[PDB]
RNA sequence: AAAGUA
RNA sequence: CGCGGGGUGGAGCAGCCUGGUAGCUCGUCGGGCUUACAACCCGAAGGUCGUCGGUUCAAAUCCGGCCCCCGCAACCA
RNA sequence: CCCGACUUACCAACCCGAUGCAAACUGCGAAUACCGGAGAAUGUUAUCACGGGAGACACACGGCGGGUGCUAACGUCCGU
RNA sequence: CUCCUCCUAAAGAGUAACGGAGGAGCACGAAGGUUGGCUAAUCCUGGUCGGACAUCAGGAGGUUAGUGCAAUGGCAUAAGCCAGCUUGACUGCGAGCGUGACGGCGCGAGCAGGUGCGAAAGCAGGUCAUAGUGAUCCGGUGGUUCUGAAUGGAAGGGCCAU
RNA sequence: UGCCUGGCGGCCGUAGCGCGGUGGUCCCACCUGACCCCAUGCCGAACUCAGAAGUGAAACGCCGUAGCGCCGAUGGUAGUGUGGGGUCUCCCCAUGCGAGAGUAGGGAACUGCCAGGCAU
């Protein structure tokens, strides 16, 4: 199953980010949408969001499943991120490649401020 | 004369031999012999009792041993002093009481009675006649 | 114990020197590696020699 | 005759050092071990002998946690 | 192509009307098609185990995997990781002009061919065949041969039984016996 | 040079 | 009993050490030389290695028992 | 000839149901003992550290838990 | 006769016998670091040579595999399998702790300098861990801002590495 | 406010299997192409990118159902600390602690944060 693959690429980064007490920044990708979590410590609460399943965000994007959705997404939750003063996270990538997508979203994340 | 084809370890500790038994109900024929005292069942013991069991009964019906030899005893030669643990001689069952030995089936009360009778004069411990109950 | 004792050189000509093993039979070639040289204070190039 | 048995290893003094409740300083051996049998948990190491450490002052705190059901140490910060 | 486009504009809808499937997902597929070289004397002369993979490329078009053992066996003298033989797995428009050419040309060239054996399949709707020789493939030069070689054929199907993937295959005429 | 027996 | 060494074509003996089908001499069989036999010449066959277990992908081989044989030792009062 | 067709004195692996056994088995699991914290009473500080002086390092039997021995020894070796 | 693993050993540690069983006196510049990826045995069915067992495909199964070498404790976030880049198998130190009669032996965050892998959080002071070992003396080799029997040197000595 | 869905957690089988049914506006999934970013020790299978014609077939979610797994008393039994006793290899008495297995029974999870869709 592609899901329980991804999970278990996943776990050991997630694993080691609750050991050391970070705040996440965790992105999930769709062939659809992709979408963007910044979560506290704790892993139980979700301090920022921002997706392409949005309409402020879909409502500027020709299609909401591309580079450039993504780069959008990332600029958003930096953006919110900001705004609520947090400014220093860790990617959780969610066993996903650090590629395409996923690297556009932390790219604009990173332009737009978010230290990591 | 029953023994294990084959072991882990070739020879094993004393032990000891406390507790009452597991294996109290008469389970597969309709009558039993059950152990009341507290021993050692050595093969040819138990072999010596099946036999007598047997022709007793002419063959007929059916013979469950309940118990087996899985212990090996150990002992020391003659004429030796320490230097390791002696050789294994001979294989026994453990007994507690309340052991069901032997069960028979397929055959009278009576009968089933005079050849357990017939076995229990070869064992080394006090027996009783059971019989199977319902519950 | 067929692994010989051997000394790795320092290229900064500190003569410091590391040791290790190598067994010798399998892989003749010249073991060279990058290792921290305490008396230039840098990493440089560390060279296979004989023990002494 | 003779025997051909008659060797065995020193004892290796394993065991937990630190019980449940205890007063730890940074650094303080918990629990030596074989392997995970304990797993290190918040504000806990484990050493390449599988030594689980205190990597904090407070108190030793056992639990049992996660989907196998299985035993962590952490230190709670006093 | 010409195959997929024959599945996709007949094949559908005759297995459909034939098997009443309320959707067209569960119409059975070609997943895969995968030629198999069992090239045991490579032990002996490795060069063996080229010229088949040579031979595999050339009918295929497309370069073959050497596949080593997975374990020591004593009966055949191999130890573990010993390249033993070569794979070539064809999805997509190569599987599909493979399929068309395998069909057309080289099952009727099959020395004293009778058909192919309908009891072939492994009990989940997939087929296997055995070709005895590579020159009933064009792309191989009778003259050049410097050795007889055979191979495995395996059609792997998104059927669910063994009655549904003889359906799907004799639904692109199949020279079943 | 080496050739026993019936 | 203790310590060693062994057991492999019909006989005597190699190979074992150090894991990947094992050989020599005599003997046997078929043919040849001879009136015939012997001697001699040519060709061929014959053992999964004492018995079991274990290790190993694989054991004549390494390890552990069991049986048989050989050589030393089994003593002081 | 390739096949095959029956039958078992039969042996029966795997699996299912039922019955036991284990120092070097454990999908369970005590009593005690041990480590740590808190509290009262009691106890000639009974505790710890440093320093002056030693003796001792052949132990015995009895109870309990055991190895060995024959669940032999006023036997032998540990634990308490 | 030293070292390692299990049991005896009485659910903390330790615990004897000419008690019961097995191993070590190494291996590896990758079999070490890191980043990314992956998941076993066995069986059934179909398939050229190919057979009980080679490679291929599907299914069952779920670690019954694997671990450089004994045994125990571990291991899926794998510690098991594959690949890219590499030298942290770094140098100086070290809060604190474990274990020893002692000599000693072990675990260790963190600090300074310099480094590899990663976008990054980070990880790395050898290897899943526990065997693979030998005090002191006497000398050998290299280094050295130490010493240098009247003085300058040198010899010899010290210190550091071996 | 309710229903549905996605993500991250709590918890770690009363929560997992099996069997039956059911869902596509949205979401999810399969899916459509691949010259390209990237990729196959062969293969766009996987990874990746560009998309949205089709389908809920598979997967997933939800609902139902004890054939299993799982949980599980009360009582009794085993063991056992301390003191006493016997016919002492093993037990009994007073007191304190008290299983495991099995029985009755339970059981088709519960829940926090954020986001989206629909009704309202
Ligand atoms: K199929
Ligand atoms: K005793
Ligand atoms: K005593
Ligand atoms: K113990
Ligand atoms: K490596
Ligand atoms: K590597
Ligand atoms: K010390
Ligand atoms: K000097
Ligand atoms: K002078
Ligand atoms: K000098
Ligand atoms: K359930
Ligand atoms: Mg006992
Ligand atoms: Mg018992
Ligand atoms: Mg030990
Ligand atoms: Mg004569
Ligand atoms: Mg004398
Ligand atoms: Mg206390
Ligand atoms: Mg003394
Ligand atoms: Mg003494
Ligand atoms: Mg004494
Ligand atoms: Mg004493
Ligand atoms: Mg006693
Ligand atoms: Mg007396
Ligand atoms: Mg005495
Ligand atoms: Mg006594
Ligand atoms: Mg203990
Ligand atoms: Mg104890
Ligand atoms: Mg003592
Ligand atoms: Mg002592
Ligand atoms: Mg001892
Ligand atoms: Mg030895
Ligand atoms: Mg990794
Ligand atoms: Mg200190
Ligand atoms: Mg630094
Ligand atoms: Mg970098
Ligand atoms: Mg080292
Ligand atoms: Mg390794
Ligand atoms: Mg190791
Ligand atoms: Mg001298
Ligand atoms: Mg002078
Ligand atoms: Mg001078
Ligand atoms: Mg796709
Ligand atoms: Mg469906
Ligand atoms: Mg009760
Ligand atoms: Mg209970
Ligand atoms: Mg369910």
């Amino acid at each position: 199953d592609k899901k329980s693959a991804r999970i278990r690429r996943a776990t050991r980064a997630r694993r080691k980010l609750q050991e050391l007490g970070a705040t996440r920044l965790v992105v999930h990708r769709t062939p659809r949408h992709i979408y963007a979590q910044v979560i506290a410590p704790n892993g139980s609460e979700v301090l920022v969001a921002a997706s392409t399943v949005e309409k402020a965000i879909a409502e500027q994007l020709k299609y909401t499943g591309n580079k450039d959705a993504a780069a959008a997404v990332g600029k958003a939750v930096a953006e919110r991120a900001l705004e609520k003063g947090i400014k220093d996270v860790s990617f959780d990538r969610s066993g996903f490649q650090y590629h395409g997508r996923v690297q556009a979203l932390a790219d604009a994340a990173r332009e737009a401020g978010l230290q990591f | 004369m029953l023994q294990p084809k084959r072991t882990k370890f070739r020879k094993m500790h004393k032990g000891r031999n406390r507790g009452l038994a597991q294996g109290t109900d008469v389970s597969f024929g309709s009558f039993g012999l059950k152990a009341v005292g507290r021993g050692r069942l050595t093969a040819r013991q138990i072999e010596a009792a099946r036999r007598a069991m047997t022709r007793a009964v002419k063959r007929q019906g059916k013979i469950w041993i309940r118990v087996f030899p899985d212990k090996p005893i150990t002992e020391k030669p003659l004429a030796v002093r320490g230097k390791g643990k002696g050789n294994v001689e001979y294989w026994v069952a453990l007994i507690q009481p309340g052991k069901v030995l032997y069960e028979m089936d397929g055959v009278p009360e009576e009968l089933a009675r005079e050849a357990f009778k017939l076995a229990a004069a070869k064992l080394p411990i006090k027996t009783t006649f059971v019989t199977k109950t319902v519950m | 114990g067929i692994r010989e004792k051997i000394k790795l050189v320092s290229s900064a000509g500190t003569g410091h020197f590391y040791t290790t093993t190598k067994n010798k039979r399998t892989k003749p070639e010249k073991l060279e590696l990058k290792k921290f040289d305490p008396v230039v204070r840098q990493h440089v190039i560390y060279k296979e020699a004989k023990i002494k | 005759g003779s025997t051909r048995n008659g060797r065995d290893s020193e004892a290796k003094r394993l065991g937990v050092k630190r019980f449940g409740g205890e007063s730890v300083l940074a650094g303080s051996i918990i629990v030596r071990q074989r392997g995970t049998k304990f797993h290190a948990g918040a504000n806990v190491g484990c050493g390449r002998d599988h030594t689980l450490f205190a990597k904090a002052d407070g108190k030793v705190k056992f639990e049992v946690k996660g989907p196998k059901n299985r035993k962590f140490i952490s230190i709670e910060a006093e | 192509a010409k195959l997929h486009d024959y599945y996709k504009d007949e094949v559908v809808k005759k297995l459909m009307t034939e098997f009443n499937y309320n959707s067209v997902m569960q119409v059975p597929r070609v997943e895969k098609i995968t030629l198999n070289m069992g090239v045991g004397e490579a032990i002996a002369d490795k060069k063996l185990l080229d010229n088949a993979a040579a031979d595999l490329a050339a009918i295929s078009g497309q370069k073959p995997l050497i596949t080593k053992a997975r374990k020591s066996v004593a009966g055949f003298k191999i130890r573990q990781g010993y390249p033993i033989g070569c794979k070539v797995t064809l999805r997509g428009e190569r599987m599909w002009e493979f399929f068309e050419r395998l069909i057309t040309i080289a099952v009727p060239r099959i020395r004293d061919f009778r058909g192919l054996s309908a009891k072939s399949f492994d009990g989940r709707g997939n087929y296997s065949m055995g070709v005895r020789e590579q020159i009933i493939f064009p792309e191989i030069d009778y003259d050049k041969v410097d050795r007889v070689r055979g191979l495995d054929i395996t059609i792997t199907t998104t059927a669910k039984s063994d009655e549904e993937g003889r359906a799907l295959l004799a639904a692109f005429d199949f020279p079943f016996r």
